[PDB]
């Protein structure tokens, strides 16, 4: 299970910081949408719970 | 009137319905497998209509020309996924996986 946790952390580090590129540019949200589909919020709440 | 060059953004229109070939924002097949469907768009604008002919074989190189019947790979400008003939459980659908 540590392999996926590090993978989740790796995806978190490369995510856009905040709206300084997300709101202005459209590339930040495009990458954010791609990685959002990889980990839907439905499973994230189940893991933490 | 100008010839094509390898690694160029392309614009393809449907001859009959006069709509622009593009991608969608939805998927099917009930699997996650992020792959937007390929469908015609009402208008050209939307950033999801253009495609790029990227290198696909060692015979040709980036920055070179194209020939008759030259196989290549098409990549959507917005969707990083390639244009693929998704031979899924259906009748060999086409999806941007």
């Amino acid at each position: 299970m540590s392999f996926y946790a590090a993978l989740i952390d790796l995806l978190g580090r490369c995510a856009p910081e905040m709206h300084l590129i997300q709101a202005g540019k459209g590339e930040a949200l495009r990458i954010r949408a791609i990685l959002r589909s990889l980990v839907p919020l439905d499973d994230l709440v189940g893991i933490i719970s | 009137h100008r010839t094509l060059l390898y690694g160029h953004a392309i614009l393809l229109r449907h001859a009959h319905s006069r709509m622009y070939l593009s991608c969608l924002t939805t998927s099917r097949s009930m699997t996650d497998k992020l792959a937007f469907d390929v469908g015609l768009q009402e208008d050209a604008t939307g950033e999801a209509c253009w495609w790029t002919m990227h290198p696909a074989s060692k015979q040709r190189s980036e920055g070179e020309k194209v020939r008759v019947g030259d196989d290549l790979i098409l990549v959507s400008v917005s969707s990083e996924r390639y244009l693929h003939l998704s031979t899924a459980s259906g009748e060999l659908q086409v999806d941007a996986s």
